[PDB]
RNA sequence: CUAAGAAAUUCACGGCGGGCUUGAUGUCCGCGUCUACCUG
């Protein structure tokens, strides 16, 4: 009859390692191993009252008397040295492959059906139209995802370390390349084999991700925030692995699978992040609404169980929440 | 694993480190390493029941260690 | 109907950076590298009760009490060196661009009225009028706080940077300009020129910010005071820490930033004077008090409500101000 | 001259898959630390 796996979860493809952040001077980056770090350090600040104060409490003797006592924080930062400009970040990516077999199954007919369909998937199309979009977002750096706006010069060059040296080496500049066009170069398409191969299972591929962002003397990068779960009071902790200021493995990442274009009412709103119920926060809203039949588990219910295969183009939505990993069971 | 107050909205969820949230000012105070309950819309206020404990009011009202949760929170759903 | 959103936040433009702080003496036309640092020194000092006193402890002999104990601290200090008589303040400026699109919103219709909104602004008007009230800010050292107040010749050089090498360089006294007058010459309309297409998204400008100031030799600077934790109250506890990055004395990034959006001069109390912060419920913390109050319909979240939603568009000189908050950033929800 | 006298709990185990924590901020201003002393 095959029903539903009642408790279904993948493992994920495409780890991301963890971001760290180092800064120099931009003619030396041809030798940049020994930079030093960006180092997290703490300042104080001194805030006022900026908030949409109600319809009731809007006395005028009450708000000069709570802004006469202000909110004295105490944030930590991270700064380029004052001699630097060059922001560099550096993360490697390892590509696992096997993207059907799953972790948990229940039933054994629904696993080898749902590896029969994504056999199928793979043995049609490649991972080609997987991975020239993967290709895209380590070229144009979008991991860098707030140092990246108003930055003079985004270089990010990346090798393939097979051994412990480098087998081929790639140099790209991330303002050519857009934030929105899926363009085709030559160095985007030895690129995206690697990652197809890597995704498909022909062999074992990691990447090492280097991203030099031009930002200028002493200005402010942007690392990844904490928690400050429970006076001695301290706002806006940022994460530091060994005191040099990192972007989180799952931010950075996030932004390798910004890839889904195929969603209605695109506008031309450029591509948003792969997720069932295919959402981003920051838009507020949810797109891919389980009203509309293009969702992600009204469409691998469609295509496993009662074998409508959806267009190409919702085949390579499909495939990529795969990838990603995650629960998928009737929790 | 508490007794909350009268609110008796849904399966709530529930937890007890709380942090404070400033972006998005509609909804205060949004909850950390929040753990599920279900009390399927009981009449009072101390059905909880994480894993163990649904019945036995005398009990419940002995497992005063971690209750007394207000409630009112980010949803009328969502306790503290 | 429509409404206002729930989640709004905008990013900042005129990223400052952190003032550092050097000293040399005059002939400043190679103080590129050579000129050290000011270092954060402690010293010692024994105060008096010199506070109001209340009705209660009116007694000579509880006042004699409390003298004959007197107060030891250990505060901070930075000097210039004795050799020298020029303070030095280095920062860069990076302006962003694309002033009205925000970061976070949840209504899409109110995003677009919004960028609708701005869009009508800055194709009615460009951004040469906040770009002249900036270039004033970063013409006269206003960001030299307390530094600059006795002083002798205030000489601003600004260098703006394509690459390494410097695009363009301009030297201005910030002692011809003053601090309550925008009155245009034929440089800050050079600088407006170059901040309004900075902000208009029409390419990339960076500015190195260096400001001279003489104030004499061997004189006390004031850098920014940090603030000290709630430590053991005992005698020989500090009372006063400078900010302090790799051993320089230094502003903040927002004793900066709050020196260059001093731009509103609207507020209706205008029976005093001065440009005061750019602020929503426009108000300074040295003043106390708070112009721009929402009793008054004068405020800024009443602004943007009778601007996007009921399109009651205020007065230019209102307009401006709007824009400029903007550029601050924040977050404005419901 | 003791609520004294007395006493084997043991064996074996798959926790496990997924994730954007964002935005902004002015810490201000004032100060006397004195008096002495044999290290062979």
């Amino acid at each position: 009859i095959l029903s539903t796996a009642s408790v279904l979860a993948f493992e994920r493809k495409l780890d991301p390692s963890d971001a760290l952040m180092s800064a120099g001077a931009w003619a030396q980056r041809d030798a940049s191993q020994e930079w030093p770090a960006v180092t997290v350090r703490e300042k104080s600040v001194r805030g006022t009252i900026s908030n949409r104060l109600k319809t009731k409490d809007r006395d005028p003797a009450k708000l000069d008397a709570s802004i006469q006592s202000p909110n004295l924080q105490t944030v930590d930062v991270a700064n380029l040295p004052s001699d630097a400009d060059t922001l560099k970040v550096r993360f490697t990516l390892r590509v696992l492959g096997g993207a059907g077999t799953p972790s948990a199954c229940n039933d054994a007919a629904y696993r080898d059906k749902l590896l029969q369909t994504v056999a199928t998937y793979v043995n049609d199309q490649g991972f080609a139209e997987l991975a020239r979009r993967y290709a895209h977002n380590l070229a144009n750096a979008r991991f860098l995802w707030r140092n990246r706006v108003g930055a003079e010069a985004v270089e990010v060059r990346i090798n393939h370390i097979r051994q412990g040296e480098v087998a081929r080496a790639w140099r790209f500049d991330a303002l050519a390349i857009g934030l929105r066009d899926f363009k085709a170069d030559a160095e985007l398409d030895a690129l995206a084999e690697l990652i197809a191969s890597g995704l498909s299972g022909s062999g074992h591929v990691l990447l090492e991700v280097v991203a030099f962002a031009r930002i200028g003397d002493g200005q402010e990068v942007f690392p990844s925030q904490e928690l400050i779960l429970d006076k001695g009071q301290k706002s806006k902790t940022l994460y530091s692995v060994r005191d040099a200021a990192a972007i989180h493995s799952q931010k950075i990442g996030n932004a390798l699978r910004t890839i889904d274009t195929w969603y209605p009412d695109e506008d031309g709103l450029g591509p948003i992040a792969v997720e069932p119920y295919g959402s981003v926060t920051s838009q507020g809203k949810a797109y891919r609404q389980p009203k509309q039949k293009l969702d992600f588990y009204t469409l691998l219910d469609n295509w496993v169980l009662r074998d409508e295969a959806p267009a190409v183009e919702q085949q390579h939505y499909v495939i990529a929440n795969l990838i990603r990993g995650g629960v998928f069971g009737e929790a | 694993t508490m007794s909350t107050a009268y609110i008796i909205f849904n399966s709530s969820v529930a937890a007890v480190v709380d942090t404070e949230i400033a972006n998005g000012a509609n909804v205060t105070f949004s909850t950390v390493t929040v753990k599920e309950e279900i009390n399927a819309n009981r009449d009072f206020n101390l059905v909880n029941a994480q894993n163990g404990k649904i019945s036995r009011a005398k009990r419940w009202g002995n497992e005063a260690s971690k209750c007394e949760y207000f409630g009112r929170e980010i949803n009328p759903t969502e306790f503290f």
